[PDB]
């Protein structure tokens, strides 16, 4: 309050007498400490709601620098995770982890607390599928060579991969090492399901899938697979038709799923025939209709 | 839990539904807590089979009428109604068949209208191509 | 020069007073990095983002003789600083009623299309199908260039492309039989057509 006092009696001066000051970055740095003062105090409600007239403010302003708004993402974040919502924990995070300073003032110490936080959030999410891009962000790029990043990685590499052997063998030694994953054993074990169904549609050419086909993809039981798809389709993880005649799940959105190397081939394949084709097309009808175009 | 299970389109059973509120809910007087409002708790039973069948309908064109029997857990009889009331206030309109092989959810949609669309994924296809050209510019200049 | 943009404001505004200040031209026709620097300058005077407008001087592009791109200033992920960057706009042309008359006396041409009779548009069929080769093949070698030549990827196209994959109509489907039946009623109907022309020939 007193450094808000003294940045108000001192712009009475400063704005003319230099010619040009700004004074408002100190105001709002300022506000998103209270609001985080209040988090530390357990004053939860009050919180969140200065947060939020303070996103009013923010966007009116149409130029400001990285470090205000830096600082008031840590704290719309601190909060998220206070409540132990994860999925909401995430979203917003990545807001911070994006306008986030590479600079070193961010320490170590700090990188591993949130890092930590949020793939364990993306475990119990259930079509959170970015994994890659912590990678490339500050958060957890320096910190890999960790022992809590040792067990952590293998399971995000057996979903990755997609394999229900591994993901298993892996799964019993975790859920009691770490008590959290061990009230969590339900959501684990949903989500390696929900990740294969998505990679294998996409990876195959046709975008239909038998119930056959899956129940060999999901290494379970096509009675297991009927009840799973149609779970699908309510969270929006794919979104299509239910025929059980045609023994067919017809998909006609494959929703967006983060590209990466390999991915990169198997779409440039699928355009080299395509290419193909137009230039077929071109060379048939330009010799057709040749005497006769004007 | 009651609200939120209502509202997604996640799929629930009845009689395990049914126990989870049963010391709790179905003894909140004025409610279903009452003698007549027990038989509010009674109809709760038609309402969470007939949200059931209004998400099925939605996300399967075609369902087996056997599978239906035990996703809803009554007897085929009482399903056989259910599905007659719901087409008749409009909701969803579907085909049953007698011999209980098939019930095939769908509202029938003519060859014009499927045609007339056809058209309109194409012109989105050809959009598409012409964005990315523009971008193609911009990232010879950027690196 | 500062002052020539400050001397022509008091002058056009009393020519046509619609007129304002709205950005700069570049000859072009590449795309710069000295336009985020030269479009600061600009920013004092405009009351929107600065309009730049290339107008392409040697016409090689023949389509396209213009890009419109307006500067932004946006949130870069990866724990990036916010960049200012140009995203592309339509910069089509529509011409105004006065300038479009006189042009119309000039010319006298088929131009790039016209769509008049038969023959035009059917010349337009084969050029617009080669127009859709051209650029198809090149967002084949983009996707070799981010592997072979390390262009950072820009993953804005890689999600359009996911949407051409799966809107993409897929074969075998019953809704290819339909089509089939459209065709052959249009086909019949040009046959019916045909005869009555022989009727009016045979007169």
């Amino acid at each position: 309050d007193d450094l808000k006092a003294q940045f108000q009696e001192l712009d009475s001066k400063k704005q003319r007498n230099n010619g040009s000051k700004d004074h408002g970055d100190g105001i709002l740095l300022i506000d998103s400490e209270i609001a985080r003062t209040y988090l530390l105090k357990n004053d939860l409600v009050k919180a969140r709601d200065l947060l939020d007239d303070l996103e009013k403010t923010l966007d009116k302003k149409d130029s400001i620098p990285l470090r205000i708004t830096n600082s008031f993402y840590s704290t719309n974040s601190q909060y998220f995770k206070f409540k132990n919502d994860f999925n909401s924990f995430y979203y917003t995070s990545l807001l911070y982890l994006s306008t986030l300073e590479p600079s070193t003032s961010i320490t170590l110490a700090e990188r591993q607390q949130l890092a930590y936080d949020l793939s364990i959030s993306a475990l119990l999410g259930d079509k959170i599928y970015n994994f890659g891009e912590l990678l490339h962000h500050p958060i957890m790029e320096t910190i890999v060579n960790d022992s809590n990043y040792d067990w952590l990685f293998q399971l995000l590499n057996a979903l990755t991969v997609g394999d229900f052997d591994k993901f298993d063998s892996l799964i019993k030694v975790q859920i009691s090492k770490i008590p959290i994953l061990a009230q969590h054993e339900s959501f684990l074990r949903q989500k390696i399901c929900l990740m294969t169904l998505i990679e294998t549609v996409f990876v195959k050419n046709i975008r239909m899938l038998s119930f056959e086909d899956i129940s060999k993809a999901t290494h379970l039981p096509k009675d297991n697979v009927e009840h799973l798809v149609m779970r699908a389709i309510s969270l929006g993880l794919l979104k299509g038709s239910i025929d059980q005649v045609n023994e067919l799940v017809t998909i006609s959105w494959v929703q967006p799923r983060i590209i990466s190397g390999d991915q990169i081939t198997k779409m440039k394949d699928r355009l080299v025939e395509w290419n193909d084709q137009v230039e077929k097309l071109g060379k048939k009808m330009e010799a057709r209709g040749q005497s006769i175009w004007v | 839990s009651l609200v939120k299970l209502f509202t997604t389109n996640e799929l629930m059973r009845w009689p395990i539904v049914q126990k989870t509120y049963e010391p709790v809910l179905n003894e909140d007087d004025l409610a279903f807590g009452g003698e007549a409002n027990k038989h509010h708790w009674e109809d709760l039973q038609k309402r969470v089979i007939e949200h059931n069948l209004r998400v099925i309908s939605e996300y399967y064109s075609r369902i087996t009428l056997l599978r239906l029997n035990e996703l809803l857990d009554l007897t085929e009889s009482q399903t056989e109604t259910y599905i007659s009331d719901l087409v008749n206030q409009g909701i969803i309109y579907a085909k049953v068949n007698r011999p209980a092989k098939i019930v095939n959810f769908e509202k029938p949609k003519n060859s014009s209208q499927l045609l007339n669309e056809w058209s309109h994924n194409v012109d989105e296809l050809l959009e598409h191509i012409e964005t990315i050209g523009h971008l193609i510019t911009k990232e010879e200049i950027m690196h | 020069d500062h002052n020539y943009i400050e001397n022509m404001n008091e002058m056009c505004k009393k020519i046509n007073a619609k007129e304002k200040l709205i950005g700069w031209y570049h000859s072009g026709p590449k795309l710069r990095a000295s336009d985020l620097k030269i479009n600061e300058l600009f920013k004092k005077y405009t009351q929107n983002n600065p309009l730049l407008l290339i107008v392409d001087v040697k016409q090689q592009g023949v389509g396209l003789p213009t890009d419109a791109y307006v500067a932004i200033e946006q949130v870069k992920d990866d724990g990036t600083s916010t960049e200012k960057t140009f995203l592309h706009l339509p910069c089509t042309i529509e011409a105004e009623e006065a300038e479009e008359i006189g042009v119309e006396h000039l010319l006298r041409d088929v131009r790039d299309q016209a769509a008049g009779g038969l023959s035009i548009r059917l010349t337009n069929q084969l050029k617009s199908l080669k127009g859709l080769q051209s650029k198809l093949k090149d967002v084949v070698e983009y996707l070799d260039k981010v592997i072979n030549k390390e262009l950072p990827i820009n993953h804005t196209i890689l999600g359009k492309l996911q949407d051409v994959f799966n809107l993409l109509p897929n074969l075998g489907t019953p809704d290819d039989d339909e089509i089939d039946v459209e065709n052959h009623d249009r086909i019949n109907i040009s046959n019916n057509l045909q005869k009555a022309l022989t009727v009016k020939t045979n007169d």
